[PDB]
């Protein structure tokens, strides 16, 4: 649980990434330098996600999208669930209320939390090891 | 009997999708939508070899209607490349898919017997006590003095540095995620 | 001073002990008793290289009177060979020992969640169920048909039913259990 | 737990030996090909123990002695319990009144179960990987 990771998204195969501008996207590729994420928690099941590469935090601003950011702070807590389908879902943990979901479409582009559902292929990762 | 086509893809687009990670214990399908005249035949490998039913328990099924391979109850033994081969008379496509598969361990976190174990030491000694913990969501770790529930005083390993009499005492690794937490405890004493 | 007197062994016997396998946690002493004159020098080596206290949680004393080093709360990470080398300005003798750890696991036995999994067969199918258990004591595993009343069926990480039919369908159970305890894991047989 | 261990000793590092004439003894040699023992459940918390190498079970004859038998039977089911030091005792399950252990002396000798107590090192064992 201290190693690195990936969030493997159900939907389209698609490794989350945080690109060094602060694009947040997904790949299909395991050798990308920026899939490897280092989840932590701040506190029982609220997590941060940061690229090793780069050190962004995973974060969502107040449109509910993803973002790098440089430093922590209240848009890069999520609450990280493993659900009853064996996945794991991340809430925003200021969105909470909303219920925005960290997700990715399709095609791996980055999916406002506004339009994730619980019924979604969209918010459900899987955490994998780099190789 | 019909004009000759050599085998096609007819969903190319979902086959994008070239990896599959998946939860132990999930059912899962392949699909190699396909067409071509006279109607092609479907074939699966596995890591290049053939791969029949009895290679796995469970084995699985392949429907042909839906160019697809069903396999049941995945485990990690299943990982691997999979390949489906679609042939006729003309021609013969093929596509290989990664099969990647992963147990999930939904419970507390579990801490290591023994850990932290108890330590007498000098005045002035330092010390560290360790704790290994085991959790498959991420784990929230936190050290505790004490002071029908005892008070604790919040703080892999705790380091105390130049000790005395007062450091004496009980000490806690509390480990928790959302199912549940857990802890272990030790008793450090001084002379 | 003294009459010159290359290091020996004062305890030869006790060094016969080679290997000290240890479940983690507990503290590992290793002595090499020893004398010489002039008094000789104790020193010592994990697998060949320097060993210094900064080299290992938790650190380790060596008590220079008792010819021993002192390692408290053992891991697997320290497993290897520690060798203590005597020596004064007429001789050096030395002795390895294995340092095995095994971390002990006593809580009662551990499913692989999801298993066993549903399925769903037509009339004839021939099935399997899996169960993956994990325990430090030996577990005894046995599988269960519902009829809670309960027909055990296997007794000992499959359970395989022949030429299924209707009556076959139905509620199954893995169980496992050992000194400390006992778990299962149940799933459904649906049958068309 | 389905693979092979050796259970050693704490008494005087002797790996827990099963020789083809029915000799059980120790022996510090982790090469022997003796020492590979296949522990099985016949019941929850009571195991068989035979070699891989004979497929002889390990037993306790009316004596209190150790031997290797050719064909499992009551002397040979063993009650298996991880004590609180974290070792393992293996006591006679049909000595059990009694309280014969399955143990072994300074000298990786065969220990008459009457001679074994709870509080000694030589019905300590610890259960390792082959290699």
């Amino acid at each position: 649980y201290k190693k690195p990771k990936l969030l493997y998204c159900s939907n389209g195969g698609h490794f989350l990434r945080i690109l060094p501008d602060g694009t947040v996207d997904g790949t299909r590729d395991r050798s990308d330098q920026h899939i490897q994420l280092q989840l932590s928690a701040e506190s029982v099941g609220e997590v941060y996600i940061k690229s090793t590469e780069t050190g962004q935090y995973l974060a969502m601003d107040t449109d509910g999208l993803l973002y790098g950011s440089q430093t922590p702070n209240e848009e890069c807590l999520f609450l990280e669930r493993l659900e009853e389908n064996h996945y794991n879902t991340y809430i925003s943990k200021k969105h909470a209320e909303k219920n925005w979901f960290v997700g990715l479409k399709k095609n791996g582009s980055c999916k406002r939390g506004p339009r994730t559902h619980y019924g979604q292929k969209a918010i459900l990762f899987l955490p994998l090891p780099v190789s | 009997n019909r004009m000759p086509v050599a085998p096609y893809w007819t969903s190319p687009e979902k086959m994008e999708k070239k990896l599959h990670a998946v939860p132990a214990a999930k059912t899962v399908k392949f699909k190699c939508p396909s067409s071509g005249t006279p109607n092609p035949t479907l074939r699966w490998l596995k890591n290049g070899k053939e791969f029949k039913p009895d290679h796995r328990i469970g084995g699985y099924k392949v429907r042909y209607a839906t160019w697809s391979i069903i396999m049941d109850s995945v485990v990690p033994s299943d990982k691997g490349n999979y390949t489906c081969i679609v042939e006729n008379e003309y021609g013969s496509i093929n596509h290989t898919y990664q099969l990647d598969v992963v147990e999930r361990s939904p419970h507390r976190p579990i801490l290591q017997a023994g850990l932290p174990a108890n330590k007498t030491v000098a005045l002035g000694s330092n010390v560290e006590f360790m704790c290994k913990v085991y959790s498959d969501p991420q784990p929230h770790i936190q050290w505790l003095k004490h002071i029908n529930l005892p008070y604790v005083q919040i703080l892999e390993v705790l380091h105390l540095r130049n000790v005395s009499f007062e450091d004496a005492g009980e000490y806690t690794c509390l480990a928790g995620n959302s199912i549940g937490l857990s802890h272990h405890s030790a008793w450090l004493t001084v002379l």
